[PDB]
C-alpha cells in the first residue's frame, strides 16, 4: 500500500515531485515500527503492508493500525526535513508580510494529502484507516518541543520568539507504541466517535505465535530476544525450546573517537549468550 | 495650570478621547499587523570539501545548480573516507526561492546541536566547540558571493542527558541547550550563505570531546517585514502629535512672568525622550544598510526608560506639602542616585554586548569565562538599583500619603484661597497617580499575557494577533501618557 508505484498511481496531482519522499518516509516510519516490536510476537513484517488491504475484516487489528499511524508520521517527518534542509522550493509559501507556517503544515498536509488518497472506500475499514492516520499526525504535533529565545531590550525578555522543534523519530515511536498499548476497539463503524490522538482497531487480533501461512504469520520460531526480559513468557508459553547458542560475535573495540568521522579501530573477539528462541 | 481650571465634564471627555485612541492601539496590532517575529529553523547540509585549502574560498552552496557534494547523514562518511575538517555545515539563510528584504531589519541566528549518545564518546566536563564561520552575502542570483565576516566563533556545550546511560538508550539525543550564535543589525541583502566548520586537533584540545554531532540546526529570527510596517505607520503618526504638543506646552511656558518650576521641565525632558523614541530613524535603513540601528533603539528606550522613573520620583518628591522647596535637582539622591548608576550600568553591558556585535557578529559576551562574569555584575548592579530605586519611591508614596492626611484634618481652618491650592494639589497627586498605577498595571498584566500565551486568539473568524497587539498598545498607551502630561500640566489662559 504504502509503495512509491501506489502513492503515483493512488495520489494527489500538483505534488508530483513529492512521491520519491512519500513512500521514503513511509519506509522510515516502518522500520521504526520494526524495530518497537522487534521482542513481541509480531515484529511489524513487512507482508502486512500491501497484503493487509484487502481481507479488511481480517486485517483490522491493533498492528495495522500502528502500521498506519507510523507510515503517516513517517512521511510527516521525512518532509519536514526536505522543506528545512531546501530539498523543496517553496515550503508554506505572505513571506513579506508574516512569514510562512513554519514548514510543518507543509509535512503535515503533504502527508495528509498522499496517505489520505491511499483509501479508495469509505467503509468501516476506511473510516479507521483515516483516523489512524490523523492520530499518527498529532503525535508528531505533540511530541514537538518548544523552545524560546530573549531578544528584546538589552538582550532582556521584552520580546520572545518562539518556534516548535520536531523531536527525533525514536521519541515518535516510543509514543506511538504507548497508543498502541491503549487501543480502543470500536463497535460496527468507526456508534461514539473516539478521541483524535487514540488509536482505533476494529477486529481482535489473532494467536501471532502459532504459525499460520494463509494468514500471513510466520510464527515465534528462530528468533531471538533477551533474559537478562519480554521473552521467555513469549518463548516458554509458546514453543518448547529456548536453545542457548552462545555463540561469538565481533564488534568494534577500542575506538579513537572524534566528533564524526571513518576512525581508527581494530577487531575484538569475545563471546555472547545471544538465544533463538523456539 | 490646565489641570487645575477644567471641569469633570473636560477632563472626562480627554480621558474618554485618549481612551479611544488606545483602543485604536490596541486595535491596529491585533487586526492588522501580523506576528512581531518569525522563526524558521534551517538543517544544515552536510557539505564535503574534497581539497585542501588553496587560500581561496569556495562558498559550499548547500542547494540548487552548483550544489556542494553532501551526504545526508553521518555514518556515510566512513564508506567515503571523510575526515572531521572536511564536512562544511552550510545553511542557505533565504529558504528556497525566498530572499531576505530590509523590512526584517535583524537576523538572529542560534545553533541547535544534535549530539547522539554513546557510551565510548560522551561530552567531557568543560566541552567548548570552535567552529570556523564564514558569512557571505549575495543581492541576485547566479553571481558570486563576497565575505561579510570570518573568524573563530568559540562555544561551551552545556548538554545534559536525562536518559540513564545503559546501552540500551544509546544513540539519543543530548537535551543541550541552545547556542547564541550571531545577530547583525540590519538585514543589508537579500541573500546569504552560512558556511560553519568544526576542525578537530589532538595535540591541543580543539573539538575533543564534544560528543558524537550528527546535525546542527539553526533557527532565523527577524521581524516579520509586515509588524515592521505597521510599527513605522505608527511611529510615522505619532512624531507629529508629540512634536506638536510639545511644542504648544513649551510655548506656553515661555510665556508667563515666572521661570518653569522643576516640574514642568521634567515633563518637558520626558516629552523629549518620547519624541526621540518616535522619530522614524528606521525608515532610513531601508535604503541604507546600518548594523548600529539595534544599538540606537536601544538607546532610546532605555534613555526614555530612566527619564520616566525619574519624572516619577520628582513628580512624588515635589507634591509633598512639607516645608522645604524641592525644586534645584541638586538635592535629589533619590533620582539620579539609583536612577543614573542603573542606566549607566545598562548603557555598559548594551556597549559590551551589542556594540561588540557590530564589529564581530558573532560576538557573544557570555563566551568568556571573565566576560560573563563582569556582565551578570552589571546586571546585578542595575538590579539592585533599580530595587533601591523602587524601596525609595515606596517609602516617598509612604510619606506623600501621610503628609496628604496630616494637612487634611486643617484644609477646612485655612483662608479659603491657599485652602484650594493644597485641595488642588492633593487632587491632581491622587489623579495622576491612579493614572500611573493603571498604566503600570496594564503594562505588566498584558506583557505577561503575551508571555504566558502562544500568541494568537481564534476567538472569532479571524486570527487576533495579541503579541503584536501589546506593542502597539503599549506604545500607544505611554505616548498618550506623554501627551496628557503635556496637556494637563500646561499652563492655561
Ligand atoms: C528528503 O530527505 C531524505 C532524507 O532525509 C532523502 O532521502 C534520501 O534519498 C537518497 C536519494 O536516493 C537515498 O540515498 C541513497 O539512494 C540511492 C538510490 O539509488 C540510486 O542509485 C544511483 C544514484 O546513487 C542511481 O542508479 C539512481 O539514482 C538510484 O535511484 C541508494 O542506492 C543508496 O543506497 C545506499 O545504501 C546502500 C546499502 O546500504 C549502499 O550500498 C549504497 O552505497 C552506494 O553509495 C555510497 C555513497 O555514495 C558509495 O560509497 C557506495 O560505493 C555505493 O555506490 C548507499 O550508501 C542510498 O539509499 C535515500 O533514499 C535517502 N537517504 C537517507 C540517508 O535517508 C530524500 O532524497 C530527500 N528528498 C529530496 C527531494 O531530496
Ligand atoms: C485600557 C485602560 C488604559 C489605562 C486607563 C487609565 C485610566 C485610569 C483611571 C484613573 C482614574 C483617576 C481618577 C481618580 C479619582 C480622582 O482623582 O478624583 C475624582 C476625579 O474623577 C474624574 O472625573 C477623573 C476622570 C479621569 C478620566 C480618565 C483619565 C484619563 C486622562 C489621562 C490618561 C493618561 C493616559 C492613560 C492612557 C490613555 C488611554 C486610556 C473626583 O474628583 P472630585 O470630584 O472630588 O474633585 C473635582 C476636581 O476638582 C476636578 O476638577
Ligand atoms: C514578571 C514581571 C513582568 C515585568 C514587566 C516588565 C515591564 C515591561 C516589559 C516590556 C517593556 C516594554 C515593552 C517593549 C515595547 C517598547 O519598548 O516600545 C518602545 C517604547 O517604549 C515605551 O514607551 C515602553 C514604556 C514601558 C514603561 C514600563 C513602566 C512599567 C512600570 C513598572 C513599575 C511600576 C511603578 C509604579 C510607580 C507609580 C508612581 C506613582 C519603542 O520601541 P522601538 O520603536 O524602539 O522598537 C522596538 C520594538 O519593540 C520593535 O522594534
Ligand atoms: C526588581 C529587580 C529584580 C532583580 C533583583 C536584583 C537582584 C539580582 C539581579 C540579578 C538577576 C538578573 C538576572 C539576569 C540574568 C541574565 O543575565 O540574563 C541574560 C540576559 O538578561 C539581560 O540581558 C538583562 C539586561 C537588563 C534587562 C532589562 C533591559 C534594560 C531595562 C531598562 C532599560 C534601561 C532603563 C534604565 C533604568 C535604570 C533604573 C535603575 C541572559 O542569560 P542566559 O544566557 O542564561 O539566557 C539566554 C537568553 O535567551 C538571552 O536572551
Ligand atoms: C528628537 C531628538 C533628536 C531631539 C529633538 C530636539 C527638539 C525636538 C527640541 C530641542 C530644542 C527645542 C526647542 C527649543 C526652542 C523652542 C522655542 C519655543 O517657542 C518660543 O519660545 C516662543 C517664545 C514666545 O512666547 O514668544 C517653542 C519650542 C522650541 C522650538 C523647542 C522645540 C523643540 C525643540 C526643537
Ligand atoms: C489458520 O487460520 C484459519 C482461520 O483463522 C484457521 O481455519 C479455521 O480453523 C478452525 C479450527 O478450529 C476451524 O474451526 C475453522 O472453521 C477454520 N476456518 C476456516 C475459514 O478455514 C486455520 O485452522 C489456521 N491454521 C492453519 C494451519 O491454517
Ligand atoms: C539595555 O542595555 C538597555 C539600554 C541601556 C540604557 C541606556 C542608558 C541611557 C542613560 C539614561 C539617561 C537619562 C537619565 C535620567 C536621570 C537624570
Amino acid at each position: 500500500a504504502w509503495s512509491v508505484n501506489n502513492f503515483l498511481i493512488t495520489g494527489p496531482k500538483a505534488y508530483l515531485t513529492y512521491t520519491t519522499s512519500v513512500a521514503l518516509g513511509a519506509q522510515s516510519g516502518i522500520e521504526e515500527c520494526k524495530f518497537q516490536f522487534a521482542w513481541e510476537r509480531w515484529n511489524c513484517p513487512e507482508n502486512a503492508l500491501q497484503l493487509s488491504t484487502h481481507n479488511r475484516l481480517r486485517s483490522a487489528t491493533r498492528e495495522t493500525s500502528f502500521i498506519h499511524a507510523i507510515s503517516s508520521a513517517g512521511v510527516m517527518y521525512i518532509i519536514t526535513k526536505n522543506c528545512s534542509m531546501g530539498d523543496f522550493e517553496n515550503c508554506g509559501c505572505g513571506w513579506i508580510w508574516g512569514g510562512c507556517s513554519d514548514n510543518v503544515e507543509f509535512g503535515e498536509r503533504i502527508s495528509k494529502l498522499f496517505v489520505d488518497s491511499l483509501e479508495k472506500g469509505k467503509d468501516a475499514r476506511a473510516l479507521m484507516n483515516l483516523h489512524n492516520n490523523r492520530a499518527g499526525r498529532l503525535a508528531v504535533r505533540a511530541t514537538m518541543k518548544r523552545t524560546c529565545k530573549c531578544h528584546g531590550i538589552s538582550g532582556s525578555c521584552s520580546i520572545q520568539t518562539c518556534w516548535l522543534q520536531l523531536a527525533e523519530f525514536r521519541e515518535m515511536g516510543d509514543y506511538l507504541k504507548a497508543k498502541y498499548d491503549q487501543a480502543l476497539k470500536i463497535e460496527m463503524d468507526k456508534f461514539l466517535p473516539s478521541a483524535e490522538a487514540e488509536l482505533i482497531f476494529l477486529e481482535e487480533s489473532p494467536d501471532y505465535c502459532t504459525c499460520n501461512s494463509s494468514l500471513g504469520i510466520y510464527g515465534t520460531e528462530g528468533r531471538e530476544c533477551l533474559q537478562n526480559r519480554s521473552c521467555g513468557r513469549l518463548c516458554t508459553e509458546c514453543g518448547l525450546q529456548v536453545e542457548e547458542r552462545k555463540t561469538e560475535v565481533i564488534s568494534s573495540c577500542n575506538c579513537k573517537f572524534q566528533w564524526c568521522c571513518t576512525v581508527k579501530c581494530d577487531q575484538c573477539r569475545h563471546v555472547v549468550s545471544k538465544y533463538y528462541c523456539a | 495650570a490646565i489641570i487645575e481650571n477644567m471641569s469633570t465634564k473636560k477632563l472626562c471627555i480627554v480621558g474618554g478621547i485618549l481612551l479611544v485612541f488606545q483602543i485604536i492601539a490596541f486595535l491596529v496590532g491585533g487586526l492588522i499587523a501580523p506576528g512581531p517575529t518569525t522563526a524558521v529553523s534551517y538543517m544544515s547540509v552536510k557539505c564535503v570539501d574534497a581539497r585542501k585549502n588553496h587560500h581561496k574560498t569556495k562558498w559550499f552552496v548547500p542547494w540548487g545548480p552548483n550544489h556542494c557534494d553532501k551526504i545526508r547523514d553521518i555514518e556515510e562518511a566512513i564508506p567515503r573516507e571523510i575526515e572531521a575538517n572536511d564536512i562544511v555545515f552550510s545553511v542557505h539563510i533565504p529558504l528556497p526561492h525566498m530572499e531576505m528584504s530590509p523590512w526584517f531589519q535583524f537576523m538572529l541566528f542560534i545553533l541547535q546541536l544534535d549530539i547522539a549518545f554513546k557510551l565510548n564518546n560522551q561530552i567531557r566536563e568543560n566541552a567548548e566547540v570552535s567552529m570556523d564561520v564564514s558569512l557571505a552575502y549575495r543581492d541576485d542570483a547566479f553571481a558570486e558571493w563576497t565575505e561579510m565576516a570570518h573568524e573563530r566563533v568559540p562555544r561551551k556545550l552545556k548538554c545534559t542527558f536525562t536518559s540513564p546511560k545503559t546501552p540500551e538508550h544509546e544513540g539519543r539525543y543530548y537535551e543541550c541547550d541552545v547556542l547564541p550564535f550571531m545577530e547583525i543589525g540590519s538585514v543589508a541583502h537579500k541573500f546569504y550563505l552560512l558556511n560553519i566548520r568544526l576542525p578537530v586537533n589532538e595535540k591541543k584540545k580543539i573539538n575533543v570531546g564534544i560528543g558524537e554531532i550528527k546535525d546542527i540546526r539553526l533557527v532565523g529570527i527577524h521581524q516579520n517585514g509586515g509588524f515592521t510596517k505597521v510599527w513605522f505607520a505608527m511611529k510615522t503618526f505619532l512624531t507629529p502629535s508629540i512634536f506638536i504638543i510639545m511644542v504648544w506646552y513649551w510655548r506656553r511656558i515661555t510665556m508667563m512672568s515666572r521661570p518653569p518650576v522643576l516640574l514642568e521641565k521634567v515633563i518637558f525632558a520626558l516629552g523629549i525622550s518620547m519624541t526621540f523614541i518616535n522619530i522614524p530613524v528606521e525608515w532610513f535603513s531601508i535604503g541604507f544598510d546600518w548594523t548600529w540601528m539595534l544599538l540606537f533603539g536601544d538607546i532610546r528606550q532605555g534613555i526614555f526608560y530612566a527619564m520616566l522613573l525619574s519624572f516619577w520620583i520628582i513628580f512624588c518628591g515635589e507634591h509633598m506639602m512639607d516645608q522645604h522647596e524641592r525644586n534645584h535637582i541638586a538635592g535629589y539622591w533619590k533620582q539620579v542616585g539609583p536612577i543614573a548608576v542603573g542606566s549607566f550600568c545598562l548603557f555598559i553591558f548594551d556597549m559590551c554586548e551589542r556594540g561588540v556585535q557590530l564589529t564581530n557578529p558573532f560576538y557573544s559576551i557570555w563566551t568568556t569565562d571573565i566576560g560573563t562574569e563582569l556582565a551578570m555584575a552589571f546586571i546585578i548592579v542595575a538590579g539592585i538599583c533599580l530595587c533601591l530605586y523602587f524601596l525609595f519611591l515606596c517609602f516617598m508614596v509612604f510619606q506623600v500619603f501621610r503628609n496628604i492626611s496630616g494637612k487634611q484634618s486643617s484644609l477646612p481652618a485655612m483662608s479659603k484661597v491657599r485652602r484650594l491650592h493644597y485641595e488642588g494639589l492633593i487632587f491632581r497627586f491622587k489623579f495622576l497617580m491612579l493614572i500611573t498605577l493603571a498604566c503600570a498595571a496594564m503594562t505588566v498584566i498584558f506583557f505577561i499575557v503575551s508571555q504566558v500565551t502562544e500568541g494568537h486568539w481564534k476567538w472569532g473568524g479571524v486570527t487576533v494577533q495579541v503579541n503584536s497587539a501589546f506593542f502597539t498598545g503599549i506604545y500607544g498607551m505611554w505616548n498618550l501618557y506623554v501627551f496628557a502630561l503635556m496637556f494637563l500640566y500646561a499652563p492655561s489662559h
